[PDB]
């Protein structure tokens, strides 16, 4: 970790520092001594777990403990049962199911388990193989592994930086920084200290950028890990590995599910024992207790559900690579986004044009066919020949019908928005330049800043000479003694100069390249058609050029960017831009885009409005904020704090990959879920850190696919919105099937206490509640995830992440109390009915379960005087546990139709709307069939065929579930916060 | 707060209290079907088990006859049975009447209706179960390799057993056969080998039948004809092999009963007996 920077220094201090020379180099016996003590120029991999250790540790989590406790006990009771000797087992059975659904939900949750894998791969093309070093005052070609710092190593164009090396002898050396500014722009280099950050330093080479054209000789002064990419790679590798704010809810309603299990548990095992039991009708209970009060079923259908979610999102071109990524989304609350790639098309295009002293708009569209503004006036053609014939760049070959916008055009970037415009706007330019026989002299460089290309007209009665201007707008206008106003040259004046300085002014107010054009005519008296030309500017003038019109270039946003940065900010999200681009561009974007409002102004803007010094304007009045880097750097955590506290709209310019993870963690530290949307290598190390992180599909990265959650195949941010509507949506679905499934499990638990308490005959065995967890209770928990909302979406605010729970105590009280017992006491009832109806009523029932367990016994009496051989008792019990079952899934179906919505009633949101949950009533309703008559026609797993008249008991039970819960919402739609809202809502 | 509180109780109060008012309606309409004479089904007990009296552990009668805390378990449990069945507890003539001392048909006492108050019952006197009724035999039989088990039917409501028909030869012939009025019941070695072993067995029953006589039945559940008194049949072996164990089983035969792989004591016995010399 050398941080300490060094760029200021001359030559003579790196060759002091380093111990080497420019022309001699490091020797290969020191380059050997360095290499065995700093070590090789590579980004170590990081650590990867191995996935089986990952998978057995998927054994303990969730109820997976409960799950193996009673699977302990259940083969503890079955090796009590063998000594004191028994034949009964149904032990052994229980243990391998508990086995087999721990196993299950381990392989499900694994599944679900993000994605684990590694990013230093996505390097794999930058990263250059091989690098020229000078050693012993010569130059060999080696491998960029062996090279090591202080040796000289010489970078021509076209050929990745072999290392981070500080330039020493450049001659027009560019090379490109889009790995850590993102921005693809080519940078001048330089062997002066130009800025105080090295990042900016300009004379400071970067590994794996590109060194676009020129060749420069640099001094190694980083290798591997210590490199600024490398420390990149560091961050975007090393974190990374948080849970989700999903996976934190369900490990929330995990340990308030196992805290009830255990201490029901605890509470009856000590009452019980008080209560002269033996030890194993104690384990027994426990069992029972343990495989009642844990569902099963529930973290598989969330996994399946997740799942479902995730396909039909990846039908709608958005790829979801890790499952719980399609929940974390929505229910977010910031939203920091980059500006190049991701808000932006990333192509420099042509925005507004000025001439004839007006402001015209052109189209910034990326499919857009064709514009028009007001081409139907005069001084167009002009502006349009020169357009046309004054530009170098050209379409790569073999692109006919390949859209123009999206064609391939070798050159400039500014001469490749030219030609695109000239496409779109004029036609085909090759035709137009063809007929014009150009001059060979096309002089142009960095200190000139204007190129002029020599034109031949191709009109027959002109047939004269052309000369078309274009660079610089202030030494454009210098060299123009005249103005073209519709058609006529009208001589440049103060008033025109005037105009002329305004519109550039505003212009460039609107961080848009502006570029002035400007043509000569050339009577053939002075230069007639034979004569010839030189390019050393001494055969034709250079000035008294006729200025004829303006224009900028902005790399205008994507169509649908504004639309969706509006929604989310309706949808109650905050959005930030974090960019790493100038200010002044940044700021224009986020106008342009929607991020900031339009009245919105900031403290810069509201001082130069009241013409005041920046620091008497008080702070209060700006509503938005823009920050540059360095403003970021000199920033204690606090004051970035208040800053995202008291500003509603901000923009971050100039920030390195470091300050965007910052950015993201001080965010993170309002108790709010943040997602990044990039694009670049720079926004790895905040994808990783983000709780949700998308990357851009076509213009994205390798690193940023490789880091982000979630990848927009199609590159429409549209899919961001979708995205948050169906995340509020499943995390709704949940709450409901969450319901669903604790309503079942004390249904199932109430008839082993009323057993132990009263004594009564087994209402229902362990494995009955078992097929009702893993059978019935699994289609319609799906189909509750097909639900559609009851009420807008986007209108509602992002849940708050601490107050607001996927399990709240209402959800936990209503499901387990309120209708639990309902369904408890409708099993109940039909239990009671099959037990009377054969000679047992219920008072007689009473205590009666020591003597009707007992097998020596075989002729016990019942309440007409008859006596019951032991067989025939069980039997009767195993009739009575089918009866509870199936009024139990009776009373589910119900409990499915009320849980279906939570605030409308059953009419409003229509019986046959969502088809899946009559599925899941069929399933119910098929299942309860197989295994009472299939099963249990030889008698089975305790299960015996019933009568017709025991399928039908439970159903006045289950309209009074329905009645209830219809008139508790509507009571509460009725009158909302009037502490019925507040208590019974849940 | 406590004013929430207090609410939020009297809510909860309310609710457990509707929902109880609710179990407990249904639970008394449902109660309103079932009539108190005669039960709704007889699905589980149809075919009537039977049972031995000794009322043993598993199925295993071991003890010495030289030790009386051998048996003495079994002498107690036989004299607490049949403690209701001497003629002392009969002495009443307003309930019991003195029925044919000989097998008849079963009597129809009237229907399941709470009219005609109570029925009679046709008392059973210790004196038929010779050798087993205790008045002269001490300790019952429980002396050298003596063992002796009261056979029973279980009481099925409203059943009338059918004696098999004459029309198929049942076992070797019984000459007695009476198949009019008496119930066969036999009982013999488990498997092939216990039959060499397990000696004779001599039956005592009502009349010298060997099963229950049909004048008893049909039973009327206890509340119309309390105090009734079921048939027995008392079984003694007096000669079987001495320190070994024999698996006894007993039969009752007949068209209306019936027999089951998975019941054991559904119409038959699995007694196992080992005399410890
Ligand atoms: C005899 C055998 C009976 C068997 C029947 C089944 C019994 C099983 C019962 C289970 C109940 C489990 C409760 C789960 C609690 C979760 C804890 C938790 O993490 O909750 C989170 C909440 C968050 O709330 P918030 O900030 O969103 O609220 C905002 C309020 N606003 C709107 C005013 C601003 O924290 C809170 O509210 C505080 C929650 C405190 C919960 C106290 C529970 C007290 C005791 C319950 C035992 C019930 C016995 C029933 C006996 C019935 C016999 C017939
Ligand atoms: C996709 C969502 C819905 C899932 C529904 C799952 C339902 C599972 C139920 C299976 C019961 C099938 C019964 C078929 C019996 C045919 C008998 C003939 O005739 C003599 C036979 C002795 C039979 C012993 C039992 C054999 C097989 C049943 C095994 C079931 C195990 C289930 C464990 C998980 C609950
Ligand atoms: C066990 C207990 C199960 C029973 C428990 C609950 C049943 C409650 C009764 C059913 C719910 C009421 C019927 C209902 O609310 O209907 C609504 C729909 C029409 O709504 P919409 O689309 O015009 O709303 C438009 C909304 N806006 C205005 C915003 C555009 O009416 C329709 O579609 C046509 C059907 C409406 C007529 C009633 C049909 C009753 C049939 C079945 C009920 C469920 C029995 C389940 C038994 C087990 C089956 C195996
Ligand atoms: C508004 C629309 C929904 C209305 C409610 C629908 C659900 C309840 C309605 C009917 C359920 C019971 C009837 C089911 C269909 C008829 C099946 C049947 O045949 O059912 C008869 C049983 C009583 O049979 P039994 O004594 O006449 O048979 C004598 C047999 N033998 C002659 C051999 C001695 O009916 C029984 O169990 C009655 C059970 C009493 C408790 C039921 C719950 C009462 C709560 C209210
Ligand atoms: C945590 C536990 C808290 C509660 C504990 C309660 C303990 C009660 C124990 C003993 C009290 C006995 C006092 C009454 C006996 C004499 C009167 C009599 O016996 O009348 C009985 C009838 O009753 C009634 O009509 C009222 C209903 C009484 C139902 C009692 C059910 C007992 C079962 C309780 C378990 C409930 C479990 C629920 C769990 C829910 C968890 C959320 C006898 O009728 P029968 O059979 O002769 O009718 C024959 C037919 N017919 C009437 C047409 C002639
Ligand atoms: C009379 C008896 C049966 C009532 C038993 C009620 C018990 C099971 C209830 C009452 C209070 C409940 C606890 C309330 C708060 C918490 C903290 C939470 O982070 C885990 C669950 C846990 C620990 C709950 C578990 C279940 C609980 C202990
Ligand atoms: C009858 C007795 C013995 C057992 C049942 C007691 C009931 C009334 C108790 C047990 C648990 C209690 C609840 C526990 C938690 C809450 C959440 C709180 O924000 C409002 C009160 C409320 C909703 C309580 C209401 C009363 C309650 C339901
Ligand atoms: C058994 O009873 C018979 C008469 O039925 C009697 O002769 C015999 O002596 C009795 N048994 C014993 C051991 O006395
Ligand atoms: F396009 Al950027 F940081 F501005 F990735
Ligand atoms: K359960
Ligand atoms: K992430
Ligand atoms: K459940
Ligand atoms: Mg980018």
């Amino acid at each position: 970790g050398m941080d300490l920077d060094d760029h200021r220094l001359s030559n003579t201090e790196l060759e002091q520092k380093y111990g080497t020379n420019i022309i001699q180099g490091l020797s290969s016996v020191r380059a050997t001594e360095l290499l065995a003590r700093d070590g090789p120029n590579t980004l170590t991999p990081p650590k990867q777990t191995p996935e089986i250790i990952k998978f057995l540790k998927q054994m303990v989590g969730g109820f997976s403990i409960l799950l193996w406790i009673g699977a302990a006990l259940c083969w503890i009771a079955f090796v009590i049962q063998y000594v004191n000797n028994s034949a009964s087992l149904d032990n052994v059975y229980l243990g391998a199911i508990l086995v087999l659904v721990v196993i299950l939900t381990g392989i499900f949750a694994y599944y679900q388990e993000a994605k684990s894998t590694n990013i230093m791969a996505s390097f794999s093309k930058m990263i250059p193989q091989q690098a020229l070093v000078i050693r012993d005052a010569e130059k060999k070609v080696i491998s960029a592994e062996q090279l090591v710092v202080g040796d000289v190593v010489e970078i021509k164009g076209g050929d990745q930086i072999p290392a981070d090396i500080r330039l020493v002898f450049s001659q027009g050396c560019k090379v490109d920084n889009s790995s850590l500014t993102g921005e693809s722009e080519p940078q001048a280099r330089s062997t002066e200290f130009t800025h105080e950050n090295p990042l900016e330093t300009k004379n400071i080479g970067f590994y794996s950028t590109t060194c676009l054209e020129g060749t420069a000789t640099g001094i190694v002064i980083n290798t591997g890990d210590r490199t600024i990419i490398g420390r990149i790679a560091s961050l975007a590798s090393g974190v990374g590995s948080e849970k989700t704010p999903i996976a934190i809810e369900i490990e929330h309603f995990v340990h308030i599910v196992a805290g009830v299990a255990v201490s029901i548990g605890i509470i009856f095992f000590i009452t019980a024992v008080c209560m002269k039991y033996y030890v194993l009708d104690a384990i027994i209970f426990l069992i029972s207790i343990i495989v009642a009060n844990v569902p099963e079923g529930l973290l598989a259908t969330v996994t399946v559900t997740l799942s479902l979610t995730a396909k039909r999102m990846a039908k709608k071109n958005c790829l979801v690579k890790n499952l719980e990524a399609v929940e974390t989304l929505g229910s977010t609350s910031i939203i920091c986004s980059d500006k190049t790639g991701t808000l932006t098309q990333n192509r420099m295009t042509v925005a507004h044009l000025w001439f004839d002293n007006q402001i015209f708009v052109a189209d910034t569209s990326e499919n857009q066919t064709k514009q028009a503004f007001d081409q139907s006036s005069g001084t167009w053609a002009s502006l349009s020949k020169i357009i046309t014939l004054c530009n170098r760049a050209e379409f790569r070959p073999g692109q006919e019908s390949v859209p123009i916008m999206k064609r391939t055009v070798v050159g400039d970037a500014s001469e490749t928005a030219l030609l695109k415009f000239s496409e779109v706007i004029l036609g085909d330019v090759m035709g137009i330049r063809k007929r014009n026989h150009k001059v060979a002299e096309i002089p142009f460089n960095s200190t000139n800043k204007f190129q002029l290309s020599i034109h031949e007209t191709e009109d027959p009665n002109n047939k004269r000479f052309l000369v078309v201007m274009k660079g610089a707008p202030e030494r454009i206008l210098e060299k123009c003694s005249t103005i073209m106003i519709n058609g006529q040259e009208q001589p440049l004046d103060k008033s025109s100069a005037d105009s002329f300085h305004t519109a550039y002014m505003e212009l460039g107010g609107l961080g848009e390249r502006v570029l002035g054009f400007c043509h000569l005519y050339l009577p053939a008296e002075q230069f007639p058609q034979s004569y010839i030309f030189d390019v050393d500017s001494v055969n034709f003038p250079t000035s008294n050029f006729c200025f004829v019109g303006l224009l900028s270039m902005i790399d205008p946003p994507r169509s649908t960017v504004p639309d969706a940065v509006s929604k989310c900010r309706s949808a109650g999200i905050k959005v930030i831009m974090v960019t790493g681009d100038h200010p002044i561009t940044a700021k224009a974007i986020a106008k342009s885009v929607g991020i900031i409002s339009a009245n919105n102004e900031t403290v810069e803007d509201i001082a130069k409005r009241r013409n005041i010094a920046v620091e008497q304007v008080n702070k209060r009045e700006a509503k938005a904020a823009v920050v540059t880097g360095m403003e970021l750097k000199d920033m204690t955590p606090e004051q970035l704090d208040e800053l995202l506290t008291n500003y509603q709209e901000i923009v971050f310019a100039r920030t390195s990959p470091q300050q965007k993870l910052i950015i993201v963690e001080g965010c993170q530290r309002q108790d709010a879920i943040v997602a990044v949307t990039g694009d670049g290598v720079n926004d790895s190390p905040a994808l990783k850190k983000a709780d949700i992180g998308i990357a851009m599909g076509i213009a994205g990265s390798d690193a940023a696919k490789n880091a982000a959650d979630m990848v927009l195949l199609d590159d429409n941010f549209a899919s961001i919105v979708t995205g948050v509507e169906e995340g509020r949506l499943i995390f709704d679905n949940l709450k409901k099937t969450i319901a669903y499934t604790l309503t079942s499990n004390i249904a199932e638990l109430c008839p082993f206490l009323i057993y132990i308490v009263a004594g009564l005959p087994l209402p229902i065995g362990t494995i009955t509640i078992l097929f009702i967890d893993l059978g019935t209770d699994i289609i319609p928990s799906i189909a509750l995830a097909y639900e559609k909302a009851e009420s807008d979406i986007m209108n509602r605010k992002p849940r708050h992440k601490k107050k607001d729970r996927l399990v709240n105590t209402q959800l936990a009280i209503y499901s387990y109390l309120h209708i639990g017992l309902m369904q408890a006491l409708g099993g109940f009832l039909v239990y009671f009915t099959v037990y009377a109806q054969q000679g047992f009523w219920p008072t007689s029932l009473i205590n009666l379960r020591v003597a009707w367990e007992t097998d020596d016994i075989n002729d016990l009496e019942d309440s007409y005087g008859q006596e019951w051989t032991r067989y025939q008792r069980k039997y009767l019990e195993w009739t009575g546990s089918t009866a509870f079952f199936v009024a139990i899934m009776i009373q589910q179906i119900a409990d499915l139709i009320i849980r279906k919505t939570r605030r409308n009633s059953i009419f409003q949101q229509g019986l046959f709307r969502n088809k899946v949950i009559w599925v899941g009533i069929a399933s119910q309703v098929i299942v309860a069939l197989i295994l009472s008559y299939g099963l249990g026609s030889v008698p089975a797993l305790s299960f015996t065929m019933l009568r017709v008249q025991y399928w039908f008991v439970a159903v006045p039970h289950a309209i009074l579930i329905w009645v209830y819960d219809e008139m508790r919402k509507l009571f509460i739609r009725l009158y909302p916060g009037s502490w019925w809202d507040k208590n019974m809502y849940y | 707060t406590g004013g929430s509180w207090f609410k939020i109780l009297l809510f909860y109060v309310i609710f457990y209290g509707c929902l109880a008012g609710i179990f407990i309606g249904t639970i008394q309409v449902m109660l309103l079907t079932i009539s108190e004479l005669k039960p709704t089904y007889q699905d589980r007990v149809a075919p009537p088990g039977l049972t031995q009296i000794p009322q043993i552990q598993k199925t295993e009668i071991s003890f010495r006859p030289n030790d009386p805390k051998s048996y003495e378990a079994y002498v107690l449990n036989i004299i607490r049975f049949l403690e209701k069945y001497k003629d002392s507890a009969q002495k009443d003539d307003m309930i019991f009447e003195d029925c044919g001392s000989m097998p008849s048909e079963p009597k129809e006492r009237g229907e399941f209706n709470h009219e005609r108050g109570e029925r009679k019952v046709c008392r059973f006197k210790l004196d038929w179960l010779g050798n087993c009724s205790g008045l002269n035999d001490e300790s019952y039989g429980y002396k050298e390799g003596k063992p002796c088990i009261i056979i029973k039917l279980n009481r099925v409501l409203g059943f009338k057993p059918k004696p098999p028909k004459n029309e198929s030869l049942e076992t070797y012939p019984l000459t007695m056969k009476y198949n009019p009025n008496v119930l066969p019941v036999q009982c013999t070695g488990k498997r092939d080998e216990d039959k060499d072993k397990v000696g004779n067995i001599e039956y005592f029953g009502m009349g010298g039948f060997y099963g229950f006589p049909l004048q008893y039945y049909p039973y009327y559940g206890k509340l119309l004809q309390p105090k009734y008194l079921q048939p027995l049949l008392a079984v003694q072996f007096t000669n079987l092999t001495l320190d070994t164990e024999i698996r006894i089983e007993c039969k009752a035969y007949g068209e209306n009963i019936g027999y089951s792989e998975k019941d054991r004591f559904q119409g038959r016995f699995d007694v196992k007996i080992e005399v410890k010399s």
